[PDB]
């Protein structure tokens, strides 16, 4: 209903969820995923081999 | 073909400039290496491949037990005529059949694809670990190798950093062949040569 | 009143109904009113509020010759407009 | 596929039975320092994934994609069946037209 009534309901993406500091430790991650922030959907680097993703 | 891949790379405004999307085929988990994966051990699934493969060849000689009884009790109901010869032929190799498609899924789970659940494993790791192979093993990267300014040192640091990750000896380097030089780019057939 | 005219109007569909709500007057003790309203559109209390019935509330919260509405409809331009007034 | 997975659940706790003597008998001879407490919970949940495979193999080979070696069933005919579905069920046909 938001989006049908003020034409935007593509979101065109500006930003990638990952930074370009931490574009290649995602890749070399496969239990690295994104958490919420500031009601954006960005990566972090505490999520990115942690020791908390493997029990 | 051990391994195939293709990966889109990030956000952006611009198609022919590349990026790094398949560094990920050498994702993988290292915040814990306190132990050591059991599942890279080539004697390890060895020995849990063949603790398999004894409990099929057991289930299918305790299923051959089971098809005599079950003439009697399912077979000689269902017609007037007495035809019992060749419904055991109709079972023995469909018990033979369904006896092997459990090998080749055991020989799967634990030689051919035993990497594909495990995060620890990348991609590139396993597909080598499948015929004991390292990566110290990597020889020789044939790069895309098209002589722009862009393609040429994103192309090698992806191949440095899935190198670096995957743990080569320090002093392995891959040799980088360049065959466009000699045959030009075919834009679309230019991974066939 | 004049939000509940738009709920009717809302969930009914090609019709022409006449009104539950003919008169004003009948908010007058609006408990037992509202719960015989909405056993009539019982899809109004699994719906959510639609965005055009969304910014028709704070159209209604602030139209003019009203009394000022007694709590805060958003976070917006028009703040201190809803506070401290 | 029932006979199947009491077969993998008796693995699964049996082998947690093996990982006990496994690691004085290879891990306590690995380092200086004893750090066994961690070695358990890393093999522990390692034999965790490993039976889960098991698990999802063994379903796929009895439900999902049974009959992907057997000429006598169809593509069409067997991948109706994974869903207890006959070729009678089929209602529509969205042509090309």
């Amino acid at each position: 209903h938001n989006a049908i009534t003020r034409n935007t309901m593509f979101v065109a993406k500006d930003k990638a969820p990952y930074s370009d500091e931490l574009e290649q430790p995602v890749y070399l991650d496969p239990l690295a995923r994104v958490e919420e922030n500031k009601k954006k959907l960005v990566f972090s680097d505490k999520t990115i081999q942690s020791s908390q993703s493997y029990v | 073909l051990a391994m195939t891949a293709t990966a889109t790379d990030k956000i952006g405004r611009s198609v022919p400039a590349p990026g790094k999307g398949i560094l990920t085929t050498a994702r993988e988990h290292h915040g814990n290496l306190k132990y050591p994966s059991p599942l890279l051990n080539i004697e390890y699934r060895k020995r849990q491949l063949n603790k398999r493969l004894e409990q099929i060849k057991s289930w299918e000689e305790t299923e051959l037990s089971y098809l005599q009884e079950e003439a009697e009790l399912a077979k000689e109901e269902f017609g007037d005529e007495f035809s019992m010869h060749e419904f055991l032929k109709e079972r023995t190799e469909e018990v033979y059949r369904e006896s092997k498609r459990q090998v080749s899924d055991a020989k799967k789970q634990w030689g051919n694809s035993f990497y594909k659940s495990d995060p620890r494993i990348a991609p590139l790791r396993g597909a080598l670990a499948a015929f004991n192979l390292t990566i110290d093993d990597i020889g020789v990267a044939s790069f895309h190798g098209t002589s722009t300014v862009a393609n040429d040192k994103n192309e090698s640091a992806t191949i440095n950093n899935m190198m670096k990750h995957l743990g080569r000896s320090e002093g392995n380097p891959v040799f980088g062949v360049f065959q466009k030089y000699l045959t030009g780019h075919p834009k679309g057939a230019a991974g066939a040569w | 009143g004049d939000f509940l005219r738009r709920v009717e109007e809302r969930f009914t569909s090609s019709a022409g109904t006449v009104s539950l709500l003919q008169n004003f007057n009948q908010l007058n003790e609006p408990e037992q009113f509202t719960a015989d309203f909405f056993e009539k559109f019982p899809q109004a209390g699994k719906q959510l509020i639609s965005e055009e019935d969304c910014d028709y509330f704070l159209m209604l919260a602030a139209r003019p010759g009203q009394k000022p509405v007694p709590f805060v409809p958003v976070l917006d331009e028009r703040f201190e407009f809803f506070f401290k007034k």
